[PDB]
């Protein structure tokens, strides 16, 4: 859902840098 | 996850309003006492909140119920930023709306595999202003509404 996704990018750009 | 120098700044700004040493201040200077904060509250934020806090029309605060209304607001800013990061997130073409393009290319960045149906349906449940796309106040009214943050 809107959570999810959001929270996914969230962590991959947390993640990345 | 509070901190101490900053509940020593919250001390701080109650006793700019408590210059007198009575140990409470008077909920009118809560705005001001947020602005003093760091923070932005809009009219019906304050009339809201000043409804919380003194809900016994007493029309004073003491340090303690102004120690958790600051915590409280220094957790939700901290929560909206996050929101808003990630609204930034999809909306990579910054038109400052999030599309249908936006959110397709979000799920196949994260390997999800909706369909346009889908992908539609969670615009429209998003879209309450009806323009066919998600506003950042849309996108914060959609998180505050779903599982945990
Ligand atoms: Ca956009
Ligand atoms: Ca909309």
């Amino acid at each position: 859902n809107w959570k999810l996704l959001a929270k996914g990018l969230l962590i991959r750009e947390r993640l990345k840098r | 996850e509070l901190t101490e120098e900053q509940k020593q700044e919250i001390r701080e700004a109650f006793d700019l309003f408590d210059a007198d040493g009575t140990g409470t201040i008077d909920v009118k200077e809560l705005k001001v006492a947020m602005r003093a904060l760091g923070f932005e509250p809009k009219k019906e934020e304050i009339k809201k909140m000043i409804s919380e806090i003194d809900k016994e029309g007493t029309g004073k605060m003491n340090f303690g119920d102004f120690l958790t209304v600051m915590t409280q607001k220094m957790s939700e800013k901290d929560t909206k930023e996050e929101i808003l990061k990630a609204f930034k997130l999809f909306d990579d073409d910054e038109t400052g709306k999030i599309s249908f393009k936006n959110l397709k290319r979000v799920a196949k960045e994260l390997g999800e595999n909706l369909t346009d149906e889908e992908l539609q349906e969670m615009i429209d449940e998003a879209d309450r202003d009806g323009d066919g796309e998600v506003s950042e106040q849309e996108f914060l009214r959609i998180m505050k509404k779903t599982s945990l943050y």
